[PDB]
């Protein structure tokens, strides 16, 4: 097996900004979907963002969306997900997936398609 | 006379009426009394105008309780009294009393012995569960009788699992908080479990051999039954189901390791710890088991009603779901079989006016598939050189009814446009949605992944009657049935399944009352029927075939990129596989465009082309098959050998990827795993070759 | 409804009595009587018990050779059978009945009560 | 045009001019002459007007002999000398010396190695044989070197019995009494067996398999070839053929044990003793073999012309035969290629006049037979989903001459009506009869044993490239060549077979001097490939297969009548056996009798009743296929396990009643006889029924 | 194996009678091809004499028709031939062979097809 | 045609004379050469004889390493090596050639016959 590394996150005041990492080892050559869960404190995950390496087409959460955007890392096996005006809900636990793909026909949504999984956290402040 | 005439002519209170009849006394399969309901519905089909109708009969290997000497569970104490009795026989129903056919709970082809031992809590006993068990509980289960939980997983590979383990007794329970809907009262009040209530089902990998004394040919008066020592299927272990009352009681006293998860639990008030024996002053005490059925070969009836072409007569659809059942079974197959007899008796008034379809429709009362597929599989092999060389598609019928969410419609690709393009035209029976289209609600309710405004189609995977049809003779195979909220429920199936709560007083009061649901599932399946049967072209969509061909590509590389490195190092290359998937694409883009304009007018290029879509489904199998499982032969659709369950396609190369990282040669599997990636695409390439121009 | 204890007796010790109890105006399918044994000045606990369905299970597992429960709906009663009699089993007897057929011991629970069998041990 | 328009355009000059056309240099299968002679072919196909001609290629296993290292057999004394040396090459023939690609002498697929030890004399190396050598003549023959004869088996089972025996290396030659007609001198001289003179083989079990590395599937460029350890077929003993001067010179020496009988003898002026070394003061001595062949991956090429179809173009009649030769190959396989090219150049000369038949017609020069069925298989396992459900029939082609006599014809019985009917059209070839139909000569010199005016019709057997067609799709397959007065002679084929000697001149002066034979020969296979694809209702008779069907059946039974007293201890009864022949004759009359006044003007029906005809013999393959052997699949004609050579029907209950009497439990053999019993009534009856009214 | 129970024939000079027996154990209720035929010194097996039981018929040859008539036991699974009238140039021996039929469509005349087969001997004296 | 020898000698013992004769005007493409040993006053015996295709035996087989035979057809020559001479070795060596290549030890078979070379040993 091989493990995402992922980083980033961390105790910030709201209203601030931030940015999440996550690096899919041996992925450099291939298209790949990279995309973000949050999963609440005492609740169960949902889904804020994701990229589509194979048509480069990029999709997040209607609250998420005006809110958050993805950067695009040199090392084209790592992409990032910059942070900006975090409102106390998202204090939450992010979580990074990769699903590997060739002809990349749509974007996966559910935790269930995804299959490589990685651990990541952050806290936010009022 | 056309498509609306049929559909309408389906009445709700017909399909009232004959769940009522059928489900006033048991049916099981080869007892006198399924022989006279097998009767009963050949009259009925003879009278309402099918061309020919009989009464094939196969002498197949089946099941029972003794009567003399009934199977229960008890708890012994070390000087050999028995302390607990488990249920002798589950409740009556209100209403059903004098009724003396009621079989009581087991599972079918449970070997005999009274095993005695020490008892392990194991979940839901799937792998994953077992793999607890030894890597991080530490627990040696060989030599224990077990206790599992239904759910998730068929009890064929539970008991596998079991056997592999080396358990020397299984105990099936229905944990609530799987089988417990919140806010619902049990029966008869609610439609949730009681305590007696007992789910019961066969313990059988057949993978798909049909009878486990004729593999590979049907049943006949001149067979050679193959010996009981070399049966297929078979399991060498007790089982025998209970329900949660007994089971708390037994649950409670075991004592030891604490369960490692929150999954490891239940709503049932037990610890639900997972260590051997009873802790306490009570340790003495064990489990033993009384299982004292027999296996004796008893003949078996499918009634098969067909009625004749008028243009391709060849040309056979099959609609066919199974009859017998443990107890009256209102639900589980008598809501389908009324169904079925609903739509049979519509086709008859139809033929009486003077209406004929373009292609033979062989309508199926089928027998014994509680206990295996047997009787479908064995009329499947008597008849698999007409079937395979002449059949169209086989329209499966069992359960139309388990929740009054939706509708849940799993069917090959080939005729999803038609599983859209039909429930269009429909009525949605549910909670508002007055007026508009099944189409719309079943997207509202349950959207597909990709698209917001499709639907969402499941596959097929296994189990029930399609499986010899699909996975063996490469026949295209759909089932569609109301279903509830597994979005917001838990329990996998409706509680009061396989039980002798499954009463029609159960279906009419917790159920679709107007029998409104049942209605349209009974139009759903018709009309899809019919649409196969009187279409001048196979109504089938290449396009989307390979469309979700991708997909699955895409799924199948994921996998195998959870080892990048493995797959660099023996050059593991699904490019070829890939290529397969693209040039299917581009030739079935090519074939649908030369089929939008082909000339209808001449018979003979409209055979070709109906052949062309009807062998399409036949160009994926392989004759070889799938290793150790000649039977399953799809490389697209077959269950896996592992996790048969989830039902993840490509099951050649999922078996060969599955557990892939814990093999003792790395180089031979990963040449295995090539080896599958070549067969599969080998296998598409074909099928798209299939797909391509002729001469 | 009405529960009639019967099975009296005197037994210094090593006895065989035979104590029955019977369903007369029950109106329910299901049953799931017990048997309660009341102590001089202790609480009854209960013995053993029966559902409708042969389900069946001994609560007194320190006397499991001591007491047998049976039943039989041919004449509609339930028997519990005794050996070896000790003189400390000298208490009142109750059978208890109840519709709801899951097995238990609770007193309160069980709201139908017989007039109880008194058996004196020497 | 018509049928005489064909007929008569076949020119006995231009099959001269292409038979020595293709016979001036070697074509060995994978070599660069090979492959501009498949360029070749595939140009003049092109330009003779033929539809679509493409050169299909595989990378499949094959054998040489390397250039450097030359491979014989030598007499080392004890010292390690060697004394005698076995010829290197055949000698050359005259006119043929400037060519220098002519492979010396060997077996393909030989595996390397230097065995030495002593020499046994096997006879014909049958089962019979060793039979008698370890239980009657009592020789230790593992661990030696054994001498065989070559006739009345083929190489595969001698060097399968050899291994099977313990031998350490097979070494072939051609016996006189087996390869010496009397009375006839020895090339150049005549048309007999030169000192010199070494025929060549392949030492494979295929079993249909084809490609040894790729089993099942085709050896795309995508594909996983299995390890050389995992090959199917492969022999582990070097073998390599020598002549007959050079074992005189070596079967001289060899002292011991008298031949057993008088078959054990042949003309050369040997003592023919079987006991092992060479008994007199050169004791010592002993035979050492010298192979070092190589067996690569090389790509071969089949070029495939298929011919469309004007009403049903799906309808593939496939008329191919091999165009590899181990030498020039005069006689086998460029007669046949020639006669197959002037078929193509006729069929090509009436396409560009407009004709267009009512089947698409695919010729095939197939590759690499020599090196077993390799190439056929291949293409057909590429191509099996088309074949399987659009495969009419399969016309082999080869070896058009082996004498002068007669016209032999080995056909399915579904063809048989028609190998008779077209026989009557045609103008006899031999000596006398001049205008007279060739049926009235063929049944005057070749009578059958049952009706003195019908000719006899072997059965189609193996061999050839007519096996994966026939044996495991199941599609109707037939082979004629002109043959010689077997009845009054021994040797088994021409003993110019094989060998170096088999030039152009030999076949002109020696065979066919006017080639007004092999003009017969071409015309007959044009004729039955003509009919099949211009025929508006297939012509075949199943009435005569279930006539024929009986004769087996009783042959299959007095076999099983050989031991009576077994077959009533174990409940044995062909009666399911009888009874399914009887179906079949009353269904197969009443089929012909429909078929007989059946609306032809209707292309519909017309279309379902030559299906029927067509997977009729598709009805008789299973796909579970004959035990151990899957891709041999047919029940009536498959080649049996034992004894392949005689070719006796009902394969599965021949092998299950061979050696009968000689088994550890008799209860089990007889239980498998009674399941091969059942299995075959069963396929039977499924045939029948196949052929029974639809819906 | 069964083999079968062969007799008859003998040293009777020329112009006289004589008779052939061969007997199939296990034959007694099933139809079959009892079939004569004939070897010379110095030449090969030539075809004497045939019943087909399924159909009751007979058959000989041209030069026998006349001279040698088949006969019949009352065990179903026994078969005579009975001789008249020998003449020298039948000094040759016989074999008698059976192939069990149900359907009997023909008789064979080859000794290929036959699969049981005895051991005969006579002399025809001058 | 003339099938021209050499090699003659008087070694007394062991030498490594070796003889060799060619075919001019071969009429045949195949030939069985072969060599004969006229012993004084014996009847000459066949040594080793080759044909057109490489097969050879050599017919003094106690003689199995004291002569050996092989041939080229670039130069149309034939070889005889020997070795490990004896006193009885002395003879007259002759040469024979035919077209049929079956390897004959016959002397009135092989018609075509050479000068003899004569190979003395002391
Ligand atoms: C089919 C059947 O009933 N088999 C046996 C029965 O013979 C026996 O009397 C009984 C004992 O309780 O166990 C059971
Ligand atoms: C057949 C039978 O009576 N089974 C049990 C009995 O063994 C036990 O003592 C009691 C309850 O555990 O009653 C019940
Ligand atoms: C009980 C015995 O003899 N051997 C067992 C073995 O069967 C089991 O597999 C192992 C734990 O996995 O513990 C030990
Ligand atoms: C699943 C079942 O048994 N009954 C359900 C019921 O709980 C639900 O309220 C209703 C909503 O339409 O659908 C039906
Ligand atoms: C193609 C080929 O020659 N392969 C081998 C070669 O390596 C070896 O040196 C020689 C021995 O004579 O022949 C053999
Ligand atoms: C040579 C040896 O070690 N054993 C052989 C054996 O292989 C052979 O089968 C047997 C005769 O059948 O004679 C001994
Ligand atoms: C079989 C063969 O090679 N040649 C034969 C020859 O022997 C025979 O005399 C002649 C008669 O037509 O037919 C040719
Ligand atoms: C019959 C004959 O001469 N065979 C020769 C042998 O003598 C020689 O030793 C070998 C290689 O040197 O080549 C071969
Ligand atoms: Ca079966
Ligand atoms: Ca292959
Ligand atoms: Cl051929
Ligand atoms: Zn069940
Ligand atoms: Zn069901
Ligand atoms: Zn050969
Ligand atoms: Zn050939």
């Amino acid at each position: 097996q091989v493990q995402l590394q992922e980083s980033g996150g961390g105790s910030v005041q709201a209203g601030g900004s931030l940015r999440l990492s996550c690096t899919a080892p041996g992925y450099t050559d291939s298209n790949y979907y990279m995309s973000w869960f949050r999963q609440a404190p005492g609740k169960e995950r949902e889904w804020v963002a994701g990229v589509n390496t194979g048509r480069g087409s990029t999709s997040y959460a209607d609250s998420v969306k005006g809110r958050f955007t993805i950067s695009q890392d040199n090392a084209k096996n790592t992409m990032f997900l910059q942070m900006n005006s975090l409102k106390p809900e998202d204090t939450a636990q992010y979580y990074c997936a990769v699903a590997a793909c060739h002809f990349c026909d749509s974007l996966p949504k559910t935790q269930d398609e995804y299959i490589l999984w990685g651990q990541g956290t952050q806290v936010t402040v009022s | 006379h056309n498509m609306k005439a049929f559909l309408d002519e389906l009445k709700a209170e017909n399909i009232k009426k004959f769940l009522y009849n059928f489900t006033q006394i048991p049916h099981l399969a080869g007892t006198e009394q399924n022989f006279q309901l097998a009767k009963q519905i050949q009259s009925q089909w003879k009278e309402f105008g099918l061309d020919s109708v009989e009464l094939a009969h196969y002498d197949v290997l089946l099941s029972y309780p003794n009567k003399t000497h009934p199977n229960y569970i008890s708890i012994i104490n070390e000087d050999g009294n028995e302390i607990f009795n488990t249920s002798l026989f589950e409740p009556p129903p209100p209403g059903y009393e004098n009724v003396s056919d009621i079989v009581p709970p087991f599972s079918a082809f449970s070997p005999q012995g009274m095993p005695e031992g020490d008892l392990v809590y194991v979940n839901y006993a799937r792998t994953e569960d077992f793999f607890k068990l030894e890597r991080d509980m530490k627990i040696n289960c060989s030599g224990k009788i077990v206790i599992a939980r239904y759910g998730k997983v068929f009890r064929g590979n539970k008991v596998k699992n079991a056997q592999l383990a080396g358990a020397k007794g299984v105990i099936l329970y229905s944990d609530p908080a799987d089988y417990f809907a919140p806010g619902v009262k049990s029966y008869p009040d609610g439609w949730n479990l009681p305590g007696g209530g007992v789910q019961r089902g066969n313990i059988l990998n057949l993978n798909g051999a049909g009878d486990p004394l004729t593999p590979g040919y049907p049943a006949n008066e001149y067979a050679y039954r193959r010996g009981i020592a070399e049966a297929v299927g078979l399991p060498s272990i007790p089982v025998h189901p209970i329900g949660y009352y007994d089971a708390q009681k037994l649950l409670e006293k075991m004592g030891g390791s604490a369960p490692p998860d929150s999954s490891w639990r239940g709503s049932l008030k037990v610890p639900y710890n997972v260590g051997p024996g009873f802790t306490g002053n009570f340790s003495t005490q064990k489990v033993k088991m009384h299982i004292h059925s027999t296996n004796e070969v008893t003949r078996i009836y499918n009634v098969i009603g067909t009625l004749r072409g008028a243009v391709e007569p060849d040309r056979y659809v099959i609609l066919g779901g199974h009859r017998d059942s443990w107890v009256f079974g209102g639900i589980d197959p008598q809501s389908g079989a009324a169904v079925v007899h609903e739509i049979v008796r519509s086709f008859g008034t139809l033929k009486k006016e003077g209406w004929r379809p373009r292609r033979t429709i062989l309508f199926a009362s089928w027998d014994a598939e509680e206990f295996g597929l047997l009787g479908s599989t064995e009329w499947a092999e008597e008849n698999s050189r007409l079937l395979q060389e002449r059949g169209v598609a086989y329209i499966n019928a069992d359960s139309s009814i388990e929740g009054n969410y939706t509708l849940r419609v799993d069917c090959t690709p080939l005729m999803y446009s038609l599983v859209h393009n039909l429930t269009k035209e429909l009525k949605s029976p549910d909670e508002g949605f007055e007026g508009k289209s099944l189409y719309e609600s079943w997207t509202k309710k349950s959207p597909s992944p990709e698209f917001s405004g499709m639907p969402r189609i499941s596959k097929l995977g296994s189990g029930n009657d399609f499986e010899v049809f699909f996975q063996r003779l490469g026949i295209a195979s759909g089932r569609a049935r109301y279903t509830k909220n597994w979005e917001t429920n838990k329990f996998s199936g409706y509680p009061l399944y396989h039980s002798v709560y499954e009463t029609y007083e159960l279906v009419e009061k917790f159920y679709d009352p107007m029998f409104k649901y049942h209605l349209t599932v009974a139009q759903v399946r018709g009309g899809m029927v019919f649409e196969l049967a009187n279409s001048i072209v196979l109504p089938f969509d290449c396009r989307d075939y390979a469309v979700v061909l991708r997909k699955y590509a895409d799924k199948i590389y994921s996998i195998s990129m959870k080892h990048p490195q493995e797959m660099k190092t023996y050059s593991v290359s699904f490019d070829s596989l890939f290529s397969a998937v693209k040039n299917f694409t581009e030739i079935a883009s090519k074939f649908s465009e030369r089929l939008q304009d082909f000339d209808k007018s001449n018979p003979i290029v409209l055979r070709m082309m109906n052949d062309q879509l009807m062998f399409l489904e036949r160009a994926f199998i392989d004759p070889l098959g799938l290793p150790d499982r000649p039977f399953y032969r799809h490389v697209i659709y077959a269950p896996s050998s592992h996790n048969k369950y989830a039902g993840e396609s490509f099951p050649g190369i999922y078996d060969a990827l599955f557990d892939i990282e814990s093999k003792v040669d790395p180089s031979k599997a990963w040449g295995e795993v090539k080896r599958q990636i070549y067969v599969a695409a080998f296998t598409v390439q074909a099928a798209a070759e299939t797909l391509s121009e002729v001469a | 409804v009405q529960l009639q204890e019967s099975g009296g007796g005197s037994v210094q010790a090593g006895g065989s009595l035979r104590l029955s109890c019977a369903r007369s105006g029950w109106p329910y399918s299901t049953y799931s009587m017990n048997w309660f044994r009341q102590a001089p000045g202790k609480e009854r606990e209960a013995v053993a018990g029966i559902s409708s369905t042969m389900s069946g299970i001994i609560f007194a597992e320190s006397k499991a050779g001591q007491f047998t429960i049976s039943q039989d709906n041919a004449k509609n009663t339930v028997y519990l059978q005794m050996n070896n009699l000790k003189p400390e089993d000298t208490a009142i007897y109750y059978c208890a009945a109840r519709r709801d057929y899951s097995l238990s011991s609770s007193s309160d629970d069980f709201d139908y009560w017989g007039q109880g069998t008194q058996v004196t041990v020497s």
